[PDB]
């Protein structure tokens, strides 16, 4: 029932890799410090996302067995997960406990950033529903690894090789849930259910980006490839 | 194509 020495090892190693990301406080201090125009916020988003993808690629290469997969399957797994991982990490940041009144200003700054009304509602519904789950740092790290190692991605040639890498992560996540929240037995199924919500963000992503209230939508060359814009 | 992605993954 408890984590085996192997599972604790995999867990601590996943956590250390995940924590090499840009710190939440760094992101929120900037946003909370002062109100920027839509033009400036779009520039902040593209620089944040470029750095996120760069760190995501590094975290992915350290996932056990990923480097043994077919080079074309590796590209499809990364391209297919980059948007979901950005929204999952943004939800983590959004839900970080801050001093009284700060998270309300954060929500106000994000609502007034330049994103269109059509995309604010599903975005905030996701962040709140993530918030209710009260996820630990390990749950966010394992869930990100599970999102990346999704065997059921379009343009994947060898699905079982991916399934074999994801299954030990699913098993660690389940045990973690059955220990951190014994009073909520659906917690594990409910985390996995939120992944189905993340997939919908990826399908309308190009449209969400182009509907930002700016005069010109400039992207970096790495984002052009990853976001298909 | 995805040449920047291919590069980052190989490197
Ligand atoms: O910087 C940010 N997100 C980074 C977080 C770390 C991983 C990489 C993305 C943006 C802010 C940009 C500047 C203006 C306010 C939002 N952000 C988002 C967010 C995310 C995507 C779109 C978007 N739009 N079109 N495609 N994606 C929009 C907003 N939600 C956040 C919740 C908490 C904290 C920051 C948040």
């Amino acid at each position: 029932m408890e984590l085996t020495p192997d599972q604790q090892t995999l867990l601590h190693f996943i956590m250390d890799s995940y924590n090499k990301q840009r710190m939440p406080q760094e992101i929120t201090n900037k946003i909370l410090k002062e109100a920027f125009s839509a033009e400036e916020n779009f520039l902040i988003l593209t620089e944040m996302a470029t750095n996120h993808v760069q760190v995501l690629v590094e975290f992915t290469k350290k996932l056990p067995g990923f480097q043994t997969l077919d080079h074309e399957d590796q590209i499809a797994l990364l391209k297919g997960s980059a948007v979901e991982a950005m929204f999952l990490r943004s939800a983590e940041i959004f839900n970080k406990k801050l001093p009284s009144g700060h998270s309300d200003l954060l929500e106000a700054r994000i609502r007034n950033s330049g994103i269109s009304d059509e995309y604010i509602t599903p975005m905030f519904s996701f962040y709140k529903s993530i918030g209710e789950l009260k996820m630990t740092q390990e749950e966010y790290a394992l869930l990100t690894a599970i999102v990346i190692l999704s065997p059921d991605r379009q343009y994947i040639k060898d699905r079982e090789a991916v399934e074999k890498l994801q299954e030990p992560l699913l098993d660690v996540l389940q045990k973690l849930c059955k220990i951190h929240q014994p009073e909520n037995p659906q917690h594990f199924a409910c985390l996995l259910g939120r992944l189905t919500e993340l997939r919908t963000f990826n399908h309308h992503h190009a449209e969400m980006l182009m509907s930002w209230r700016v005069n010109d939508h400039k992207f970096t060359p790495l984002l052009c490839e990853i976001w298909d814009v | 194509d995805h040449q920047l992605l291919r590069y980052l993954l190989d490197k």
